[PDB]
Formats: C-alpha cells, sequence, structure tokens
C-alpha cells in the first residue's frame, strides 16, 4: 500500500464501461465526477495508483 | 441524512421545479428496480458537515 | 545496450541491515521485470526475489521470508532491496537479471531471466575491513625473450574482495593475468597480475596499478621503478 | 520443488553430451536453462524447448519427455566448457526452484606445459617487515600441481603457506604460492628460488643471491 505505482497515460480514447466487467461486489464511489457523465469531461493526464 | 443531496439524473430541472423524489435509479440496461445495481443506487448523496 | 549498474555491498556485522540498489539503463523501465537471485561461491545459485513491470511483489524463497524487502521506482528506474537481520549464511554474489519477456496482463506466470550483470560481494562476518599495501615489484633485468620481463602489483591484507584494477585510466585491455585472490589462513587475502611490460624504452605504460576497494576507500597512485 | 541434476558429466568433444534436470510431475510447465561462464556473466540458451535467443547456434537444443528435460549440445568444443543450470517455474509455491548445475568439461584435451615465473621483494620494503614473497604459475590444462618450495636450497614447508587450488581463467587453470617464514633478511645465501612439481617433469627459477 505505501510502494503503489503511478502509470502515466497519453493520447488515446478511454472506454470507462470494461471497469464493471470483473466479478461482482465492487464498489464504483467517485468524488467530483459521476460515471454517466464521466465521458464528457476532458482530461491531460489520467494516473492509477494501485 | 436531514441534508439531502441527489446525484445526477436524468430528468434534468427546469427552472423551479420541485424535485421531491427518493426511490432508487435507473443506470439504463439494467434490471435495478430497488436494489443497489451498478450506478443505479440512492442517489441520496448527505453532504456531511464536519 | 543493457547496463545494469549494481551497487551496495561490503563487510558488515551480523544482524545489520543494508540497502542494495539495482539501476537500468538501456530500455524503458515499464513493461520489464527484474529479479534479484544471489550465487554463492562454488555452490550454484538461488533466487532471492523480484518484481515484475509493475509495482509487485512476486514471492520470496523459503529462508528469506520476513527479512528482506524489495522495492521498485520507476521514477528514478532502480529496484531497490533492503535486506535486515543477516545471518553467516547470506554471503553470495547477488545478481540482478531482467526478464525477456514484456509481461502482457493476460498469460501464464513463467518468469525467466534474459540478461545478468556483475553482482556485490556481500560478505557478513565479525571481522574488520583492512586497508590493502599496494608495492611496486621489481620488474627484474632477466632478458631472454622479447617479452620475458613482467611487473605486477601486490595487494595484500584485505578481507573484502572487491578487486577492481586499473593501469592508466581503465584501458589496456590485452592479455594480464590476474591471479585469484586466497585465504591465508587468517581471513586476510591477496592480489597479483603479469602485464606484458616489453623493453623498457620510454614507450612503455606509465607502471600504476590503481585498486579500488569499496569498504577501504583510499586512492593509491603509487609509481613502479626498476 | 527439488530438481535432480548429475554432479558432474565429462564427454569428449567428437560426440554430444547429456545433461538432464528431472522431478516429479514436470511434464507441462516450462523449463529454461542458463550457460554461466566461470568469473563471467550467464547467458541464456536454449529455453522451452521449443526456441533459442538472438546469438544462440543450432547447436544447442532442448528436449522434455514426460518427466526429464535433456539439453543437448551438438559439437562440444573446448571454449563450451560451463556451467549448466535448468530453471523451473513451479507456481504452486511461487518460487524459482534452481539446482546444483552440472561442469560439463570436455574431456581429451591437449597438454599445456606451464611456466614458473619469481617475483623479487620490492625495493621500498626492507625498512618494514613485510615478508609476502610470491611465486606464480603460468596458465595450464592439467590441474591438481603441488608447487614445492625451496627455501634456503632446502625443503622447507613448516611455515605459514596458501596452496590456492587451480582456478579458471579462458578455459585454463592458475594458482600461486606465498611462503616468506623467513625473518625478513632473506638475502642470507644459498640463493633462495622456487620450484613447481607438475605431473610429470618439475621446473625450477632461481633469483639473484643477493
Amino acid at each position: 500500500v505505501y510502494a503503489w505505482n503511478r502509470k502515466r497515460i497519453s493520447n488515446c480514447v478511454a472506454d470507462y464501461s470494461v471497469l464493471y466487467n470483473l466479478a461482482p461486489f465492487f464498489t464504483f464511489k467517485c468524488y467530483g465526477v459521476s460515471p454517466t457523465k464521466l465521458n464528457d469531461l476532458c482530461f491531460t493526464n489520467v494516473y492509477a495508483d494501485s | 441524512y436531514n441534508y439531502l443531496y441527489r446525484l445526477f439524473r436524468k430528468s434534468n430541472l427546469k427552472p423551479f421545479e420541485r424535485d421531491i423524489s427518493t426511490e432508487i435509479y435507473q443506470a439504463g440496461n439494467k434490471p435495478c428496480n430497488g436494489v443497489a445495481g451498478f450506478n443505479c443506487y440512492f442517489p441520496l448523496r448527505s453532504y456531511s458537515f464536519r | 545496450e543493457v547496463q545494469l549498474v549494481e551497487s551496495g555491498g561490503g563487510l558488515v556485522q551480523p544482524g545489520r541491515s543494508l540497502r542494495l540498489s539495482c539501476a537500468a539503463s538501456g530500455f524503458t523501465f515499464d513493461d520489464y521485470a527484474i529479479h534479484w537471485v544471489r550465487q554463492a561461491p562454488g555452490k550454484g545459485l538461488e533466487w532471492v526475489s523480484g518484481i515484475t513491470w509493475n509495482s509487485g511483489t512476486i514471492g520470496y524463497a523459503d529462508s528469506v521470508k520476513g527479512r528482506f524487502t524489495i522495492s521498485r521506482d520507476n521514477a528514478k528506474n532502480s529496484l531497490y532491496l533492503q535486506m535486515n537481520s543477516l545471518r553467516a549464511e547470506d554471503t553470495a554474489l547477488y545478481y540482478c537479471a531482467k526478464h525477456h519477456q514484456i509481461a502482457v496482463a493476460g498469460d501464464a506466470e513463467d518468469y525467466y531471466f534474459d540478461y545478468w550483470g556483475q553482482g556485490t560481494l556481500v560478505t557478513v562476518s565479525s571481522a574488520s575491513t583492512k586497508g590493502p599495501s599496494v608495492f611496486p615489484l621489481a620488474p627484474s633485468s632477466k632478458s631472454t625473450s622479447g617479452g620475458t620481463a613482467a611487473l605486477g602489483c601486490l595487494v595484500k591484507d584485505y578481507f573484502p574482495e572487491p578487486v577492481t584494477v586499473s593501469w592508466n585510466s581503465g584501458a589496456l585491455t590485452s592479455g594480464v593475468h590476474t591471479f585469484p585472490a586466497v585465504l591465508q589462513s587468517s581471513g586476510l587475502y591477496s592480489l597479483s597480475s603479469v602485464v606484458t611490460v616489453p623493453s623498457s624504452s620510454l614507450g612503455t605504460q606509465t607502471y600504476i596499478c590503481n585498486v579500488n576497494h569499496k569498504p577501504s576507500n583510499t586512492k593509491v597512485d603509487k609509481k613502479v621503478e626498476p | 520443488y527439488e530438481l535432480t541434476q548429475p554432479p558432474s558429466v565429462s564427454v569428449a568433444p567428437g560426440q554430444t553430451a547429456r545433461i538432464t534436470c528431472g522431478g516429479n510431475n514436470i511434464g507441462s510447465k516450462s523449463v529454461h536453462w542458463y550457460q554461466q561462464k566461470p568469473g563471467q556473466a550467464p547467458v541464456l540458451v536454449v529455453y522451452d524447448d521449443s526456441d533459442r535467443p538472438s546469438g544462440i547456434p543450432e547447436r544447442f537444443s532442448g528436449s522434455n519427455s514426460g518427466n526429464t528435460a535433456t539439453l543437448t549440445i551438438s559439437r562440444v568444443e573446448a571454449g563450451d566448457e560451463a556451467d549448466y543450470y535448468c530453471q523451473v517455474w513451479d507456481s504452486r509455491s511461487d518460487r524459482v526452484v534452481f539446482g546444483g548445475g552440472t561442469k560439463l568439461t570436455a574431456l581429451g584435451q591437449p597438454k599445456a606445459a606451464p611456466s614458473v615465473t619469481l617475483f623479487p621483494p620490492s625495493s621500498e620494503e626492507l625498512q618494514a617487515n613485510k615478508a609476502t614473497l610470491v611465486c606464480l604459475i603460468s596458465d595450464f590444462y592439467p590441474g591438481a600441481v603441488t608447487v614445492a618450495w625451496k627455501a634456503d636450497s632446502s625443503p622447507v614447508k613448516a611455515g605459514v603457506e596458501t596452496t590456492t587450488p587451480s582456478k579458471q581463467s579462458n578455459n585454463k587453470y592458475a594458482a600461486s604460492s606465498y611462503l616468506s617464514l623467513t625473518p625478513e633478511q632473506w638475502k642470507s645465501h644459498r640463493s633462495y628460488s622456487c620450484q613447481v612439481t607438475h605431473e610429470g617433469s618439475t621446473v625450477e627459477k632461481t633469483v639473484a643471491p643477493t
């Protein structure tokens, strides 16, 4: 949890729909955004911390 | 629980519209019908006052 | 091409901790797995640990759990290994190996090494570090053949063996016979080398034998004379 | 897991060798191979028994059949003497199980006469007491050599010696000898010299009696 990877994404087209295809019992809580309006705002860099 | 903020709503409020609503949401192609499915649940995100 | 620079290693007391580092150079440090695998002198190898392309631990052995901690840094492009509670059975050459496959998302767990390094001698004992003693071996005037004369160094009195010798600046990779060390029943070792040393007519090397010793860092620049 | 490997396999440089690695139920998991030269860095050879890395000739090959992975080397030469290791994954324990490598030695190579070398004590050490006389030997194929010291023209072996074993250097054996039990007045008389007794003929070398 202290040594987390930080992936840097580049110019591409992200499909935020495969996130809910895995096994059930998973949370999708957002902060400041919404899943239905996620594909409306334009972002420069998205960083994933696992 | 007194302070109730509704999340993303498909029926955009027209000027001066009373929006009393507390039922479950509908995430398009998902049989939510009351239970908490993905992207459909109680939109009442209670904004806490710390 | 691939330059896996390994740093960290020396003589430490049993029970202390240390940090080894492996820095990559030549490829992208975001799509390759890197492992640490020790090698006992003349007693085979032994895998210690490893990390995949991302920040992820793959596992350890049955005798290194709880004592070692491996970490990855994609910002600095370096794999670090913290070792704690070292014992007498931890004296080996820790090698930093890479991986051949790109480690795609959906595949089978099968990791194998593709590139190797040099390793760092990490000895764990109760002895102390000793300072080397370079001596200008006399190039005697026994001249029968063309290159029968030879001179070398007489480095001795050193417990660790980070033997790295250079003549002028790290060149002259010609035929040189660097004799290995030997424990003279006292823990110390001895180093010696033999060069071609042609007929000295002011057209030979500067007669300099620089030996680098990390636990006993001391820049010795003594010349050799007949 | 636990792999069983032969301790040492020797073969003449006319045919192929047999380096086998077997286990309990290793019939489907991948098996890789590595070749480490003595002193240098290891290199990759034919792995997975179905492909070879870039640079490895067709001489190397691998074959798995049930519970035995064989590494076949074609036309073994003198420069192929190294330590061969076999690696398996063993996903049941999440480890990397290695094993005792086999030292492939091409039997039937020509002999090599070792040359003895004498380095007298340096000039800027007589004021101190170091006593680090050294007698070196050149490269030679037939190992297991005993370096006999002739101190003051007499066999003196009671002093502190080293007797280092023959190491590896460009497919050759070499060692050294250290015996300076003298009171540091080595320039006494009778031509303190060095000898080396190999299998067959022996070599000797003397220095100036001063």
